[PDB]
Parts: structure tokens; sequence; C-alpha cells
């Protein structure tokens, strides 16, 4: 017998947990359509964007690095509920 | 205005692929014929042409001899290289005959 | 230019062959024939290396001088 | 009618192997050595500058390890479309080069899979597929407005930009290579995830086809670094290792650099060979590290290479970016290294089948002295 | 052993280098359409 | 000019038609339809062998081909209808949007000859006529198989 | 079997039939020009070896 | 059991080893060959239907 | 010097100055000077100007991020299955909040950095860094413990990098050519350019 880490809670519950994972699983095809379709239009229209400081660019990246949620973190949580 | 008249038998026409060059050589032939270009091939041309066929009818009959097709693969490979560099040295004799490239030699040859 | 590309060339083929035996678990002697192969076709290989790139830098002097660089006769003698 | 031989000749030469092929089809040579040389002969003709040397070099070495006339014959017609995309001067010899590619790659796609493995490439060939006809059709309709407005095919545009932004597969259109090279076979894979790149190199540094935007390679960059570092599969480790690096050199590929490019990709194509077809643990860790970039290999010649481009154009912004970026890379570099000899015994199959691949490990290792001039 | 030469002839063989480089450093753009900045190279297109 | 006008506002309804109905057969069948429309509105323009061609290829052969792939593959969709106003004006308001204020030129009429286009796509554009020739032996060689 | 062309190469692996072309002819002959020279090298090589040799003949049965 | 099990055992390892040179490098060819056909998108494949104790055309595909 | 005697590097004369050489005879700029877009929303002058200014990219990232977290949910959801509650009632909030939430924090960051600057009356790092301080305030109204202190450190540091890799890198750097001599040494004998080299086109995309 070794000296193991502790794991915090119990082991059913974190059981439990890892199965709000085991949901039905979209194809990635229909984001990726979206994404591309809208990249494109963005790359267009970023062409005529104004010319915008580098600290205001660096804190819109800040922003939206903060505020992007990982695809997991949706599937997890989604309930089809109102 | 006015639609001009075409003659359906004399439509002008070109080639699609043209080379943008003012001859800097005299021109020997202004448009040389197939004939033409592979009688100006130089001897060390011919050279090269004999020693490619050679080399690649024994690598054709070496690769060809691991799929027991041995002597087709070697009659192929020989022709078909034979062919690219005998056009490639008429390509060649052609340019030189208009007058893109070196032609002492020739202008010699054939006054 | 390199004035060791040959000897580079003959020792890297030997690093052909013995790695070569290396990998497919043999020991570094076996199979001799690879190893004068190797040798003789690196060594063909930097050398042929070595001209290129030395004709690449000419060419590249002719191109400098007609854009306009005042290479000197010390830097035309850079570029052999 | 001369200057028409020398494209002539290419197409006599594929004709005449393919129906020599077809009338020697037997099960004797499925290999079939001798088209595989008659074809690397043909591809010879087409040489006309460096680039293009270094297009047949690619594809002959490609060629060497597809098994049969019918892939081998897909793969001169890859070539046929790259050698066609890098003399293109206007929209059509644009999108006539590269849709014929798409449909190359569609076919070799569907010619490797097995019977029991058509459900995922023939779901990941359809995506490439609607995803690739997303990118063509936007393509044209922005081609044809500005073909309306100015009268004339010209070639410096965004919307060739952001075309070949999308054959590159940068910034956000990098989810096509991610979905279908996971599905195919690994040659596939590897052949189509580094030659097709030179011909877009280098009608980029060719035609003008820059942009003052620095935000696509930069998010390229980022995404691939951060995203190899939280994958799971080997297979999206090496796949987001390109995004990244392309990224980078897209960077530095609308400066001006196209000679450092050039010798990023032939030095890239050689150190993936090896990760691709692995067949032994030391040639694949051999290959990782040239990937990741350590100095006593190739790989950090054309790293070097980017690097030094980057530091003459002084962007702050894109060396510490390229700095952590870089970092984070190494660590996902580092877990297939931990995963080949520091996890378990590793047992993999014995395809004994290195065509260039000790070549390519030995030109990795002696590469970096020859090439030092460079940088 | 004499030093003087050696160390003499180390540093031109360094300073001949750097030299070479920053020629070679001098690079315009080889663009085909970029005919402006290359106007008096000679090149022939087929096209 | 009212014939010419309608065709151009029908291709409009044509294209909604498909993307609207549930059903795959009538999908294709609409598509055919606006096939045709596509051809009325190219002989308003002058053009007569391109849109025999666009009528040749795409109706005489696609066509067929794609209700070839339906029939074997037909599956049940008629599951439910989901056309709920909401998702229909939310449709029509997103095509409003990109389909709004481009730049727009007056309507040209041009007249096309066979000799003038066969003689360029054999002569000075041959090349396209070759890439475009080995670009169908590709799809033959990769559908067959 | 469905097919009575197939290569004799394939149908004798173990032994090629006589050659009867020219080149398979000079490359017979050159085959026993190589194996005269391999013995010979083969014979050079087992007297630096030494005692033994290193040679190796069939098992009885 | 025993006994039989052996008996079977010694009736499949003299079958094996019965089996003369030439047999057994055309054996090795026919193996070689399997693996090699394993790819069922080659062309040949389209051709013809091999047999699958000897990788011979038996039918046209 | 690599010795161990005397200190190594070296020392300028301060009095000693040396006149200023061109680079090369004729200099031709394929870089192209800022626009009187960039100047416009460069102006810190008037703060409320300021703000509205340089909001638009704050909406858009947010609008974005809002877009992702909407459509992930709306994928999720079954078409097959009726589905008693409206989806766009359930999605708009998101895509709202987002946006109005990135918005409120870019306000605030433009806002406080041109009142900074103009109290201040200099552009300095203080200013990017009070900002950032402010907004990490904001954004940590209600967090645990951590929080408080980790987002105001980040969020000021942003601007800091900014500055750094932005705006003084390049004008650090500006002197250095790469060909014919180097900057500062001259007199040594090295290829002299008659023309800069003009390794791409000023850009128009
Ligand atoms: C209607 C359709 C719906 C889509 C909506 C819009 C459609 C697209 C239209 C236009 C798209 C083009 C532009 C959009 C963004 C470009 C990305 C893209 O398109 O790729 C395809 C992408 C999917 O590609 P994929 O390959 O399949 O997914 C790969 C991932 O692994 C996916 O797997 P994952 O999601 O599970 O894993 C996510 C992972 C993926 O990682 C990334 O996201 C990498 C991105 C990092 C930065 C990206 C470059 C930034 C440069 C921006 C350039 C502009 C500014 C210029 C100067 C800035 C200098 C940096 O990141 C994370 O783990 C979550 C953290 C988020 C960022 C991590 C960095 C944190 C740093 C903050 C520090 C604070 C912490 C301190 C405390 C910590 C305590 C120790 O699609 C999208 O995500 C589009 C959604 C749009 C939301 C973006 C939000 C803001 C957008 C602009 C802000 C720029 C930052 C980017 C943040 C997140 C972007 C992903
Ligand atoms: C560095 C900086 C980087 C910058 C640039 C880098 C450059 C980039 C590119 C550079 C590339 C370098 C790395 C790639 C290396 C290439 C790969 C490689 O090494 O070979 C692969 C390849 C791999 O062989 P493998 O691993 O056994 O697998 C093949 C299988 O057997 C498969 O079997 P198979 O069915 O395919 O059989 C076909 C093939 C493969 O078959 C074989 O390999 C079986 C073995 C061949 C017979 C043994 C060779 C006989 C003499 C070799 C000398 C060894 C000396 C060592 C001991 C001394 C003995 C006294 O048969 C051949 O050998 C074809 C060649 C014809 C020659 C055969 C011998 C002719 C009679 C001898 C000629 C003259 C005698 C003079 C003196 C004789 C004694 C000294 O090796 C060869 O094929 C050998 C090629 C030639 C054999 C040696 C001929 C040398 C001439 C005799 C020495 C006289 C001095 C030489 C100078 C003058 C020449 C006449
Ligand atoms: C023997 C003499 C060789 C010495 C010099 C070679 C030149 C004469 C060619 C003579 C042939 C020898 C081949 C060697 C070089 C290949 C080049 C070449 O051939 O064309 C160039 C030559 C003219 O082009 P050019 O000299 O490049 O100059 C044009 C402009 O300057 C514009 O071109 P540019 O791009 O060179 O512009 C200058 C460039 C500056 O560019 C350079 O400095 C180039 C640096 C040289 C690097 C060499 C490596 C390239 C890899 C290709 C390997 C060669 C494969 C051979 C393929 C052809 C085989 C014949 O500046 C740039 O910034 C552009 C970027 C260039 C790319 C960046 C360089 C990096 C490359 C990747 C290196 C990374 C390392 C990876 C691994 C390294 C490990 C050690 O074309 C010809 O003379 C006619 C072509 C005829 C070829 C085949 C025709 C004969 C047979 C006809 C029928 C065939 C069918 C029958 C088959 C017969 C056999 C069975
Ligand atoms: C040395 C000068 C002359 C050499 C004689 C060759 C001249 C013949 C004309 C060219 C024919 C091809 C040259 C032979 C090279 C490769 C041939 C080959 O593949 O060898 C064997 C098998 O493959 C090998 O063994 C590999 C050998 C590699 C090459 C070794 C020979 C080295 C010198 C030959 C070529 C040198 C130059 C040739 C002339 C320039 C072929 O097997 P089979 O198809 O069954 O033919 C055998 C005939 N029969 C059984 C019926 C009796
Ligand atoms: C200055 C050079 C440095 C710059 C680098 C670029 C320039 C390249 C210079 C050298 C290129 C050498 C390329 C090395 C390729 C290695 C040879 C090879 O791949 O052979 C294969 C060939 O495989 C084939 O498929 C053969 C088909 C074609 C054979 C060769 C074609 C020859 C065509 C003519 C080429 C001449 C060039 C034409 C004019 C230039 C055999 O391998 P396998 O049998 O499949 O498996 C090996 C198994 N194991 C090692 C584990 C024992
Ligand atoms: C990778 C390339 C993909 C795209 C390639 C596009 C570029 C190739 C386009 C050309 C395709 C082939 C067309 C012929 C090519 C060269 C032209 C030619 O040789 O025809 C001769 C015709 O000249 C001849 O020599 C006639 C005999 C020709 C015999 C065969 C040569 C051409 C063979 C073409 C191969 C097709 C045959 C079947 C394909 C296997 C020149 O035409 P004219 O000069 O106008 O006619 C002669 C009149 N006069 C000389 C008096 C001015
Ligand atoms: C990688 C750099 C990132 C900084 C890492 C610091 C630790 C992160 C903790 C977050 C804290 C926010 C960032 C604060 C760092 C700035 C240093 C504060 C010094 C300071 O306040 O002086 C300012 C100038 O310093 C400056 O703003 C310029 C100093 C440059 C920052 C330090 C550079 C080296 C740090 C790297 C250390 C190790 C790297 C690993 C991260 C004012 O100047 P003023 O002009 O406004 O005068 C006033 C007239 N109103």
């Amino acid at each position: 017998d070794e000296p193991k880490h502790q794991i915090p809670g119990n082991a059913l519950d974190n059981w439990a947990f890892l199965r709000t994972y085991a949901k039905p699983l979209p194809d990635m095809i229909h984001y990726y359509y979206y994404v591309y379709l809208f990249g494109f239009f963005f790359v267009y229209k970023v062409a005529d964007f104004p010319e915008y400081s580098p600290r205001v660019l660096v804190m819109a990246a800040l922003i939206g690095s903060l505020f992007y949620v990982r695809r997991d973190w949706v599937h997890r949580e989604f309930k089809d509920s109102p | 205005t006015w639609p001009k008249p075409i003659n359906p038998y004399d439509v002008p026409s070109s080639p699609a692929y043209h080379r943008l060059q003012e001859p800097s050589y005299p021109v020997i032939d202004k448009d040389p014929d197939f004939w033409t270009a592979v009688s100006n091939v130089r001897k060390e041309e011919w050279g090269t042409t004999a020693a490619v066929a050679a080399g690649t009818f024994v690598m054709g009959y070496y690769l060809g001899a691991k799929g027991h097709t041995g002597k087709a693969s070697a009659y192929f490979t020989s022709f078909l290289a034979t062919k690219s560099i005998t056009l490639y040295h008429a390509y060649n004799s052609a340019d030189r005959l208009m007058g893109f490239k070196e032609n002492s030699r020739e202008v010699v040859k054939n006054v | 230019g390199w004035e060791y590309a040959g000897t580079y060339g003959a020792l890297c083929g030997m690093v052909y062959a013995i790695g070569s035996n290396v990998i497919s678990g043999r020991a570094w002697f076996r199979r001799p024939w690879v190893h004068v192969t190797s040798v003789t076709l690196s060594y063909l290989g930097s050398k042929l290396l070595d001209e290129v790139q030395d004709t690449y830098y000419l060419e590249h002097l002719k191109r400098v001088e007609r854009k306009g660089l005042q290479v000197t006769e010390e830097h035309k003698k850079l570029f052999s | 009618m001369w200057e028409n031989l020398w494209y002539l000749d290419i197409l006599i030469n594929v004709l005449i192997i393919t129906i020599f092929g077809l009338i020697s089809c037997s099960s004797s040579a499925t290999k079939s050595y001798d088209l595989k040389g008659c074809f690397i002969i043909s591809m010879v003709g087409g040489v006309y500058d460096i680039p293009s040397a270094i297009l047949w070099c690619l594809a002959s070495l490609s060629i060497l390890n597809f098994n049969g006339f019918f892939a081998s014959l897909f793969l001169v017609f890859t070539w046929i479309s790259n050698l066609f995309a890098m003399q293109s001067l206007n929209f059509l010899g644009i999108y006539l080069a590269f849709e014929m590619q798409s449909l190359c790659l569609l076919v070799l796609g569907k010619i490797t899979a097995n019977e029991n493995q058509r459900w995922f490439a023939y779901r990941g060939l359809l995506k490439y597929l609607v995803l690739s006809l997303i990118a063509g059709s936007i393509f044209i309709f922005h081609a044809s407005s500005s073909y309306l407005q100015s009268g004339v095919m010209i070639s410096d545009s965004l919307v060739t930009y952001v075309f070949l932004l999308f054959k590159l597969g940068v910034a956000p259109f990098h989810m096509y290579t991610l979905e279908l090279f996971s599905v195919v076979s690994r040659h596939v894979a590897f052949v189509f995830s580094t030659l097709p790149k030179l011909s877009v190199l280098y009608l980029i540094s060719n035609s003008n086809i820059g942009s003052e935007c620095v935000w696509w390679g930069l998010i390229s960059l980022w995404l691939g670094s951060i995203s190899q570092y939280q994958s799971v599969f080997v297979r999206s480790i090496l796949l987001y290792s390109s995004v990244a690096e392309i990224g980078l050199v897209l960077l530095v590929l609308q400066e001006g650099f196209s000679w450092e490019a050039f010798s990023w990709v032939s030095i890239y194509f050689l150190s993936l060979s090896g990760v691709w077809h692995a067949n032994s643990k030391f040639v694949s860790a051999i290959s990782v590290a040239s990937i990741a970039g350590l100095p006593p290999f190739l790989g950090f010649i054309g790293k070097a290479q980017i690097l030094k481009s980057l530091v003459s154009i002084n962007l702050g912004i894109l060396i510490f970016s390229s700095i952590l970026a870089a970092t984070i890379s190494f660590i996902g570099y580092l877990r297939l290294i931990r995963l080949m000899y520091l996890v378990s015994p590793v047992k993999w199959k014995n395809n004994k089948d290195s065509s260039f691949i000790n070549w390519s490990t030995w030109m990795l290792t002696v590469g970096t002295l020859p090439m030092v001039y460079s940088v | 052993v004499d030093s003087q030469a050696e160390w003499y002839a180390e540093y031109d063989k360094l300073e001949k280098a750097r030299q070479k480089r920053r020629i070679w450093k001098w690079r315009d753009s080889d663009s085909r359409d970029e005919y402006a900045i290359n106007a008096e190279e000679p090149v022939i297109y087929i096209r | 000019m009212l014939l010419i006008y309608i065709m151009l506002s029908n291709i409009v309804v044509l294209a909604l038609s498909v993307v609207l109905t549930s059903s795959p057969f009538m999908a294709l069948m609409y598509s055919i339809l606006l096939y045709l429309n596509v051809q009325t509105i190219l002989w308003s323009l002058g053009y007569d062998f391109m849109a025999l061609i666009y009528a040749l290829v795409y109706v005489g052969a696609l066509a067929v081909l794609f209700l070839f792939v339906v029939m074997m593959v037909r599956i049940q969709v008629s599951t439910l209808s989901t056309k709920t106003i909401q998702s229909v004006l939310s449709w029509l308001a997103i095509i409003l949007i990109f389909s709004y204020g481009d730049v727009s030129f007056s309507f040209p009429c041009g007249a096309e000859s066979l000799l003038n286009f066969g003689t360029q796509l054999y002569s000075s554009c041959s090349d396209l006529t070759l890439l475009n020739s080995l670009a169908l032996t590709i799809a033959l060689f990769g559908s067959l198989v | 079997s469905l097919l009575k062309n197939y290569p004799p190469s394939y149908l004798y692996p173990f032994r090629h039939p006589k050659p009867e072309g020219v080149i398979e002819k000079v490359l017979f002959n050159l085959g026993s020009l190589f194996r005269s020279a391999g013995q010979g090298m083969d014979e050079l090589g087992s007297l630096m070896l030494g005692n033994g040799g290193m040679q190796e003949s069939v098992g009885p049965n | 059991s025993s006994a039989n099990n052996y008996d079977l055992l010694g009736q499949q390892h003299k079958f094996e080893n019965s089996k003369v040179f030439e047999e057994m490098l055309v054996e090795e060819e026919i193996a070689k060959d399997r693996e090699l056909l394993e790819d069922k998108n080659l062309a040949v494949h389209q051709l013809y239907i091999f047999d699958p104790q000897t990788q011979l055309a038996a039918r046209p595909r | 010097t690599f010795n161990y005697v005397i200190p190594y590097g070296g020392s300028s004369s301060y009095t000693i100055n040396n006149e200023p050489v061109k680079a090369e005879e004729v200099t031709v700029d394929f870089s192209k000077e800022p626009s009187a877009s960039s100047l416009k929303l460069a102006d810190k002058s008037d703060w409320i100007a300021y703000t509205f200014n340089n909001v638009p990219l704050m909406a858009t990232v947010g609008l974005l991020a809002g877009a992702h977290e909407a459509f992930l949910h709306y994928e999720r959801t079954p078409i097959y299955g009726k589905r008693t509650y409206n989806i766009i009632k359930k999605l708009a909030p998101i895509v709202i909040n987002k946006t109005a939430y990135a918005t409120l924090l870019g306000a605030i960051f433009c806002a406080t950095d041109a009142l900074y600057e103009n109290y201040s009356g200099k552009k300095s790092y203080t200013s990017g860094m009070v900002a950032g301080a402010a907004t990490g305030a904001v954004f940590a109204i209600g967090r645990p413990l951590p929080q408080p202190l980790v987002w105001p450190l980040v969020f000021a540091a942003a601007p800091v990098i900014a500055d750094l890799f932005g705006e003084v890198y390049p004008e650090s750097m500006k002197s250095a050519r790469g060909y014919g001599t180097p900057y500062g040494f001259e007199n040594l004998d090295d290829a002299v350019p008659t023309r800069n080299p003009i390794r791409r086109n000023p850009h128009h995309y």
C-alpha cells in the first residue's frame, strides 16, 4: 500500500456528474457550415472596418476569450426547457 | 454601331500559348516545321537521347521484372523517354531557328 | 562554396549506412555494399549541392548589381 | 505551335501510360513499379524552375507510397492541378486548378478506404465536399461581381485572398482538414496536407495576393496551439500543428518572404513524412522533434527561417504570440514523445514499406549543416 | 604558430561572411506580376 | 419587358420552393422548373446555345442522376411539418438583408455566336477545353470505381 | 482457372524456364558470371575467417 | 481425448512438413499475394474474383 | 573584451556626434501612413466621442460570443419533437446579455482610459493600467475571493502588453535596416545600395 491523493467527492456522485456528458451528440458539420459561411462574410467585411488602436484590439481579444464558452460546457449543461 | 461582317471560312484564330519575346538572334526560319527542327538537332543532343533511351531500357526492365513483365516495361519506358527528350530537343532547336536562342552553329551549318 | 562538403558528404553517407542498419535491428557492419553506395552518393550529392548554392549566389549577385547595389571588386570576389 | 508542344507532351505522356496500365493490368503486378517510374519520368517534363522542381520531388516521393495504378494516376492528376495552379493568371485558372485538385482529393480519399472504414471515411469526404462547395460558390459569386464591376479578371483581389485562405486552411477555414484527414488513410492525409500548400504559396507570392490584416495568422497560431494542447487524439495533434504553422507562414508570406516559405514547405514535408508513416519509434521521434523545431534536425532550419523573417518585419505582437504559441505546441509534441517511450509498452504493425522514410530521416539529421547558410 | 596571422585571418573570414550575408539580404520582390520593381531584369514570358 | 420581369421575379419563388418543401423528390421537381426559368432568363440576355447547355447538362442529365439517387436512398421524411409562421418570416428577412442595396447595372442584351465561341474554345482558349476534359476524366474514373 | 496467359515467371517462381529471348540469354550469362565471381569472393573471405571458414552443408536425414 | 487430439495434431504437422520445396515456395507466393490483394479497391479486383486458397482468377467480376 | 581584467562592452562619447548618413541614395517607401480614420478613432480628446467610436469592436465581439452560445443551444434542441417553449425567447437573452456585458466592459475601459489621459494630460502606461483595473473590478463585482485580485491584474496587464508590443516596440526598432551597412556602423566597407529593397507593394485589401 502507498500514500495516494485524496479524491474530493463521493464515488457515485462523481460518476453521476460524469454521466451528464452522455447525451445525444450533434454532428459537427452543422456548426462548421455556419462558421464557414459567416466567417467568409466576416473576412469580406473586415477589410472595410476602421483601423482600431492596438490597446482596443487587445482588450477586445481579452473580452472574447473570457466570453467564449467551450462546446463541452454547453453540452453538459444543456436542458430542453423554457 | 453596325455588326462587322465575318467570313466564316477565314475567322481570325491563334494558338493558345505565345512567347512574348522579340528575336535576339537572326531568324533562320520564322515558322519551322517539326522536320526542320528535328533536322537541326545537335549531335550531342542525339547522344543524350540515346543515353537516356538505354538507361530507361535498363530501369524499365529492372522495375518490370518485379511484376513479371520486364520486356514490355523496358520497351514502353524506352519509347516514352526517347519521345519526351526528342520533343524537348526539337523545341530547343526550333527556338534556335526562330532566333530566340543562340544559333551561331545553326546559321553556319545551313547558311 | 563550402570547402568541407566532400568530407561531410562521405561521413553522412556512413551515417546513412549505419543508421539504416541500426533502425532495422541489424548491426552497423551488416550489408557492406550499402556502405560504399551510400558514401559515394552522399559525397556526390553534397558536392552538387555546393555548386548549386554557388550558382544561385552568383545569379543573386548579378541581380543585385542590375538593381543598383554598388558592389565593389572585393564584394564581387566574395561570390566565387 | 512549339510553345504548345511543351504542355501537349504531358497529356500525351499521361494518356499513353494510362492506356498501357489498363492494357497490362494483372494480378501478377499489383504494385506497378514500372508505371510508377514512367509517371516519375513524365513529371520531369513539367519542371521549369526551382518551385516546379520541388513540386516534382514531392510528387515523386508521394507516388512511391501509393499502391496500384489507379492511385498513382490520381496523384499525377493532383500534380497537373498543382502545376496549373502555380501558373494561373486570373480567376479561371485559380478556380479550375483548385477544383480539379479537390476532385482528386475526393477520389483518392474514397479509393483508399476499406469496407469497414466506409461509414466514417465517406462522412468525412461528404463534409469536405459540402464545405468546399461553400468556398467555391462564394468565390465564384464574388469573382463575378468583381468581373462585372472592373471588366477584367485580375488575380489581385480580396476574393482570391479569402479563397486561398480557405485552401491553406488558416483562421476559421481549417475545420475541413480536421474532419477529412482524421478519417482518411495516413498517406493521403500526409500528401494532401503538404503538397497542395506549395502551389498556393507560389500563387500568393507571384500574384501579389497579400493583405494588411494579421488577424487570420494570429488566430490560426493561437487556435492551433491551444487545440493541439487540448486534443486527446494523436491525429488531431498533428493536424492542428499544421494549422498553427501555416498561420505563421501565411503571416510571413504576406510580407514578401517567398524564399523562406518555399524552404519551409520542403523541410515540413520531410519532417512530416516519418511521423505520418509511423513504423519505427525512433523515426517517429526524430520526425516529432523536427516538427517541434529542435536544433539538431532540419526542422530547426525551417522554423528558423520563419522566425528570422518575423523579426525583420518588427511586429511585436506577432513575436510574443509566436513564442507563447510555440511553447504550447511544444507541450503537445512532448505529449507525443511521452506516448511512445514513457507511457506503456508500444507494439506497432510491421509495415516494412519505408520507401523514402529512411532517406527522409537521414535528410533531416544530415541536412542541418549544409542548409545553415540560409539562417 | 603565428597567433597574429591566425587572428587576422579569422576576423577577415567573419567580416567577409557578414558582408556576403548583407549583400544576400538585399532582395527585391521576385513576383512575375511585379514588372515595375524588376524592370531591368531579362525575363521571357510564355503565356 | 413584362415577360422578362416575370421570369426574374419567378426565379426567387422557384428557389424558395425548393428549400421550403419537405419532400426530396418534390424539391428536385422545383429545381427542374428553376432550371427552365434560368434557360428563359438566358434567352432574354441573348444567349441561345448557352441556355441550351444549361437545360441539357442539368435538366437532361443531372436531374436524372438526382432522381436515381433519391429512389435508391428513399427515407421517410414526412415526420412533421415545422413551417411555423415565425420560421418563414425569419428566413425571408435573412434573404432580404443579404439581397439588398447591392450595386445594380443596366440590363444588357448581347448577341452571341457559336462560330466565335467554337473558334476561341479550340484555338486561343484550348488550354481550358483540355483541362475541363481532364476534370471529366477524373470524375469518370473516380465515380465508376 | 479462368486465364491461361499467366507469365511463366509467375507460374514457376522457384525456377524460371530456359531463357528464350536475347535479353534473357544475356541476363543468364551475366548471372553465371556473377555467381562465379561471388563464389570466388566467398572463398577469399572464408580464408580470412580462419579454421572452419563458417562453411555450411546439408545435414543428414 | 489427449491421445486423439495428439493424433490429429500429428496429422496436421505431417501434412505441413511433407510438402516439397517448390510447393512451399509457391504457397509463400500465394500468401504474399493474399496480403497484397487484401485491398479491395485495386483495379485487378474489378476485373476478376480470385480463388481464396490459391489467388488465381476464378471468374470475371 | 573576453578577458577578466577590464569591463566588457564599450563606451561611446556623448560630446562627439556622427552626422546622419542616408541608408540609400533614393528611398522608396512601401509602407502607407496611418489613415485619417485611424487618427479620428485614436483621438481621445472628447471621452464620449472616443467611447462611442471604439465600442463597435466590443459590441461585435459580444455578438459573436452570444451567437456562438446561442447556436450551441439551438443545435442541441430537437426539430423532430415539438417544443412547448419558444426557442427565440430562450435564445434571445443569451445573445442580448452577452452583447450588453461586452459593450459595458469596453465602454468602462475606453471611458476610464480617456478620462485619465485628459486629467493627467500625458499619454502613459498608467492610463491603460487604471482602465484595465477598473474594468476588472467591474467584472469581479460578486465573484469569490481570488477573482477580485486576479481580474484587475489581468485586465490592467492587457493594455501594458498592447503598449509595449504595439507602440514602443516598432518605434524603438525603426532605424534597423538589414541591408547595406549596419545602422550604427557606416564606416565599415559594406555594399551600399542605390535604392532600398522593395519586398512588396503597398497593400490595398
Ligand atoms: C452562428 C454560428 C455560431 C458561430 C458564431 C460566429 C461564427 C463565426 C463567424 C466569424 C468567425 C471568425 C472569427 C471568430 C473567432 C475566430 C476563431 C474561429 O473562427 O475558429 C473556428 C472556431 C471553431 O474551430 P475548431 O477548430 O473546430 O475549434 C477549436 C477549439 O478547440 C474548439 O474547442 P473548444 O471550444 O472546446 O476549446 C476552446 C479553446 C480553444 O482555444 C481558443 O479559443 C484559442 C483562441 C485564443 C486567442 C485567439 C487569437 C486572439 C487574436 C485575435 C485577433 C484580433 C485581436 C488582435 C490583437 C489581439 C492579440 C492577441 O479555448 C478554451 O479552452 C476556452 C478559453 C477561451 C480562450 C482561451 C484563452 C484564455 C486567455 C484569457 C486569460 C484570462 C485567464 C486568466 C485567469 C486564468 C487562471 C489561471 O469557431 C468559433 O469558435 C467561432 C465562434 C466565435 C466566438 C469567438 C469569440 C470572440 C471572437 C473574436 C475574439 C478573438 C479571440 C478568440 C476567442 C475564441 C475563438 C475560438
Ligand atoms: C550529405 C549532405 C546532404 C546534401 C545532399 C545529400 C545527397 C542526397 C542524396 C544522396 C543519397 C544518399 C543516401 C541514399 C543511399 C542509396 C541507398 C543505398 O545505399 O543502396 C541501397 C541498396 C540497398 O540494398 P539492400 O539493403 O541489400 O536491399 C536491396 C535488396 O537486396 C533488394 O534486392 P533487389 O532484387 O532489388 O536487387 C537489386 C539490387 C540490389 O541487390 C543487392 O544489393 C545485393 C548485393 C549486390 C552485390 C554485392 C555488391 C558487390 C560489390 C559491392 C562492394 C562492397 C564492398 C564491401 C566488401 C568488399 C568486398 C571485396 O542489385 C544491385 O546491386 C544493382 C546495382 C548493380 C551492382 C551489383 C554489383 C555488380 C558487381 C560489382 C560491381 C563492381 C565490382 C567492383 C568491386 C567489387 C567488390 C569491391 O543498395 C544497393 O542496391 C547496392 C547498389 C550497388 C551495389 C554496390 C555496387 C558498388 C560498386 C562496387 C564497389 C566499387 C567502388 C564503387 C565506386 C565505383 C562504382 C562502380
Ligand atoms: C546541373 C546544373 C544545376 C545548377 C543550377 C540549376 C539550374 C540549371 C538547371 C539544370 C538542371 C539541374 C537540376 C538542378 C536544379 C533544378 C532546376 C531546374 O531544372 O530548372 C531550372 C532552370 C531555370 O530556372 P532557374 O535556374 O531556377 O532560374 C529561374 C529564375 O531565376 C527564377 O527561378 P528561382 O526560383 O530559382 O529564382 C531565384 C530564387 C532563389 O532560389 C534558390 O536559391 C534555389 C536554391 C537551390 C536549392 C536546391 C533545392 C531545390 C530542390 C529541387 C531539387 C532538384 C530536383 C531536380 C528536378 C529536375 C531534374 C532535372 O529566388 C527566390 O527567392 C525564389 C525562391 C526559390 C525557392 C527557395 C529555395 C528553397 C528550396 C528548398 C530548399 C529547402 C531545403 C530542403 C532540403 C535541403 C537539404 C539539403 O530551368 C532549366 O534550365 C530547364 C529545365 C529543364 C528540366 C528538365 C528538362 C530536361 C529533360 C526534358 C524532358 C524530360 C523527360 C525525359 C526524362 C529524362 C530523364 C529520364
Ligand atoms: C554489364 C554490361 C552488360 C550487362 C548485361 C545486361 C544487358 C541486357 C540489356 C538490358 C536488359 C536489362 C539489364 C538488366 C538489369 C535489371 C534486369 C533484372 O531485373 O534482373 C533480373 C531480376 O532482377 C534482379 O536480379 C536485380 C538485378 C539488378 C541489376 C543487376 C545487374 C547489374 C548490371 C546489369 C545492367 C548493367 C548495365 C546494362 C546495360 C547498360 C530480371 O529477371 P527476369 O525478368 O526473370 O529475367 C531473367 C531471364 N531468365 C530468368 C529467363 C533467364
Ligand atoms: C541535393 C539533394 C538534396 C535535396 C533533396 C531533394 C533532392 C532529392 C535528391 C535525392 C532523392 C532521393 C530520394 C530517395 C528515395 C528512396 C528510394 C525509394 O524510395 O525506393 C523505393 C521505391 O519504391 C517504388 O515504389 C519503386 C517505384 C519507382 C522506382 C523508382 C522510379 C525511378 C524513376 C526514374 C527516376 C529518375 C529521375 C528522372 C530524371 C531526374 C523502394 O522502397 P520500398 O521497396 O517500397 O520499401 C522499402 C522497404 N524497406 C526499406 C523497409 C526494405
Ligand atoms: C498540360 C497542358 C494542358 C493544356 C494544354 C493546352 C496547350 C496544348 C494545346 C494544343 C493541343 C494540340 C493542338 C496541336 C498542338 C500544336 C499545333 C500543331 O502542331 O499543329 C500544327 C499543324 O502542322 C502540322 O504539322 C500538320 C501535321 C500535324 C500532325 C500531328 C501533330 C499534332 C499532333 C497532336 C496530337 C493529337 C493526336 C491524338 C492525341 C494522342 C500547327 O498548326 P498550323 O501551323 O496552323 O497548320 C499548318 C499550316 N502551316 C504550317 C502551313 C502554317
Ligand atoms: C511580460 C510583461 C508583462 C508584465 C508582467 C508583470 C507581472 C504581471 C502582473 C500584472 C500587473 C499588471 C502589469 C504591470 C507591469 C508593469 C510594471 C509596473 C511598473 C509601473 O507601474 O510603471 C509604469 C511603467 O511600467 C511599464 O508599464 C513598463 C514595464 C514593462 C513590464 C515589465 C517588463 C518585464 C517584466 C517581465 C518579467 C518576467 C516575464 C514573465 C511574465 C508607469 O509608467 P508611466 O510612463 O505611466 O509613468 C507614470 C507617469 N504618468
